[PDB]
RNA sequence: GGGCCACGGAAACCGCGCGCGGUGAUCAAUGAGCCGCGUUCGCUCCCGUGGCCCACAA
RNA sequence: GAGCGUGCGGUUU
């Protein structure tokens, strides 16, 4: 039961002393609801009937917002954990879009088989599968239940693996054939089904609690900080006066770093956070998480994508 | 039990409560259906509500109830809604009721109406 | 809809109570929802009950 | 020149799907069928216009 | 404009 998402990650010091100057950012509980919504995510549990496009349109239609995408599109059918991501937060979407999902579904068989035969079965396609042509990896299988023809069973796949697909391969490799007649979403990502999955309905009421009747709370903890949207990425903590340099597209040399998760590779995508922990920019690794460590000078990451706004931190350098 | 579901209902008149619907199907006029249920209490003809107490997800009737007492309209629960649709006149459960006439259960309702008024 | 879930144990299942918990199940879709959203008004009221004055 | 940011790389009819209003049904009342009306998100590359910086973190 | 994410499909300069 577990997807790349999950690999531990631990923290290498590389300057002891650098501190961090609370007059300067926002930590995310430290945001005015207005500026959290600005940078904001939605872990919502999406409905069954609609279009996932008809979704985040009704969203941005009720809360009174310009631009919304959410990550992978959920067919119509289906319901879980839809992440949106909000205005200035647009394009946190891709940390998401290819990380890895898990779905629970229930099959159901067209024919009878011994309970003994259909876990033996499934078992096999853990590993790759091909599809239409592309292929795509499936991490875990694990059934939950069997009544009689029917089989509830969670599973967890790369980005873009059609469930629907996989039961059908399912129902030749037993012989009686399958159909997928429910599926829903309980993991995109760093989105699992938790205190923070919100359905719709719970979602347009904190909003009319805070606009209209004045009560923060709970729509607050309805969004999430794009922080969130990262906690699967490897990170490097940059010290403050790197932090304004970053947000003006400098490239993060070595000497601005401060900490960093350890087995980052040349070319892995890492997320840029200051040392109270807020999402600067996402970036390309350059170097290493030893390189970084020993090094005094360099490169150590191509800034690619900006979040942070330039006004946070003062141009020291 | 519930978040919509209020207050208590005892065995006694939660049947005397199946039974007094089952009359007005005949009697008089009746509608089922959370919708057509809704609806009438919207446009004031319900003269009483009955709502189960099984009815997953919530939302599917949680409005009744703060809406009855905005129209000032008695509304009251049943155990079951499976119990519920078979009294109506249907084969499939049903989540509420509204009972548009009375005809022949006039004295059964005066009965209900007035004993949940205690229970508010 | 047949998939339920264990409100304690979060688990998924089909059957009425946790076979983990032993705790009853509820449907682990969502409420169907719409932008005309017919009754919000009322939801709202019962709910503002639910999460206090 | 380079990195980053903002905006642009179509609009209008129509359809399946979904829903709302009205109606309300011989295992879909947690809504049939009939009618009417709604209703579709973004990201990455690349290209063009404009803006801000050129910042090894001292 | 080429890709991605399971969701869109057909008309007209
Ligand atoms: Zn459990």
């Amino acid at each position: 039961r577990i997807l790349p998402a999950d690999i531990k990650r631990e923290v290498l010091i590389k300057d002891e002393n650098a501190e961090t100057n609370p007059d300067w950012g926002f930590p995310p509980e430290k945001r005015p609801i207005e500026m959290h919504i600005q940078f904001g995510v939605i872990n919502l549990d999406k409905p069954p009937g609609p279009t996932s496009h008809e979704v985040v349109a009704w969203i941005k239609k009720i809360l009174n917002l310009e631009k919304a995408g959410h990550g992978g599109t959920l067919d119509p059918k289906v319901s879980g954990v839809l992440p949106v991501a909000l205005e200035k937060a647009t394009r946190v979407v891709q940390a998401l879009l290819p990380a890895g999902k898990e779905y629970v579904a229930l099959m159901h068989l067209h024919g009878d088989v011994p309970e003994d035969k259909i876990i033996q079965v499934m078992k096999e396609f853990e590993g790759e599968i091909i599809q239409r042509l592309r292929t795509r990896k499936v991490y875990y299988i694990e059934v939950l239940e069997i009544e009689g023809r029917d089989v509830l069973f969670r599973v967890g796949v790369e980005a873009g693996t059609y469930i629907r697909s996989l039961i059908h391969h399912i129902g030749l490799a037993l012989g009686v054939g399958a159909h997928m007649s429910e599926l829903r979403r309980t993991r995109s990502g760093p989105f699992k089904e938790d205190e923070t999955l919100i359905t719709l309905h719970d979602l347009v009421d904190y909003y009319y609690f805070w606009k209209e009747d004045g009560i923060e709370e709970y729509f607050r903890k309805a969004i999430q900080p794009m922080e969130k949207a990262v906690e699967h990425l490897p990170k490097v903590w940059i010290k403050d006066s790197a932090v304004a340099a970053v947000t003006h597209g400098a490239d993060l040399a070595v000497p601005g770093i401060a900490k960093l998760h350890a087995g980052i590779k040349r070319g892995d995508l890492v997320a840029i956070m200051t040392l109270k922990d807020e999402l600067v920019a996402l970036g390309k690794a350059m170097m290493t998480s030893q390189e970084m460590l020993e090094k005094t000078k360099g490169i150590a990451v191509d800034v690619e994508k900006v979040f942070m706004p330039r006004d946070w931190y003062p141009k020291l350098w | 039990k519930p978040s919509y579901v209020k207050f208590e209902v005892p065995k006694e008149l939660a049947e005397k409560a199946l039974q007094a619907v089952e009359i007005a199907r005949d009697t008089g006029k009746i509608r089922k259906g959370t919708n057509e249920t809704t609806k009438a209490v919207e446009r004031g003809q319900a003269k009483l509500v009955i709502i189960a107490e099984d009815v997953d997800p919530e939302e599917i009737v949680a409005h009744l109830p703060p809406l009855c007492e905005e129209k000032e309209i008695p509304y009251i629960y049943v155990p079951s809604k499976k119990e519920l649709g078979a009294a109506a006149g249907i084969e499939v459960a049903a989540a509420s009721v509204a009972i548009i006439e009375p005809g022949k259960a006039r004295d059964l309702v005066e009965e209900i109406a007035m004993k949940v008024k205690e229970l508010m | 809809f047949r998939i339920r879930k264990c409100p304690k144990c979060g688990r998924y299942t089909l059957k009425e109570v946790c076979p983990v918990c032993g705790e009853k199940t509820k449907v682990a879709h969502p409420p169907r929802f719409s932008p005309e959203d017919p009754y919000g008004e009322y939801r709202r009221r019962w709910k503002r009950e639910v999460l206090g004055i």
